[PDB]
């Protein structure tokens, strides 16, 4: 099972964020998920009278 | 009430009811005297004249 796809496991070296990306894939990495909201403008900004 | 911008409401509706008449200099060009006072709300926006 390929340790060279699976570098952040196999490697307490290597920081979480290192991808070797132009060659292997890796299969697993720390991604990022995120929670921001996209509302409307007509709904944040009001006007005055 | 128990607003702290009372006062400067109390200036800016008068400027609102004035503007064409006398004119006021302000701080910047974006925002122009004819600013309605609701806006007036925070601090921040309280005038240098």
């Amino acid at each position: 099972i390929p340790v060279e796809r699976y570098n952040i496991l196999t490697n307490p070296d290597a920081p979480p964020t290192q991808i070797q990306l132009p060659e292997v894939v890796d299969l697993y990495n720390v991604v990022t998920r995120y929670a921001y909201e996209t509302p409307p403008i007509t709904a944040v900004v009001m006007g005055v009278p | 009430t128990t607003d702290p911008c009372a006062p400067v409401k109390a200036f800016m509706t008068l400027a609102n009811m004035m503007v064409g008449f006398e004119t006021i200099p302000m701080d910047n060009q974006i925002y122009t005297q004819s600013r309605r006072a609701s806006a007036f709300s925070t601090p921040h926006t309280w005038p240098r004249c």
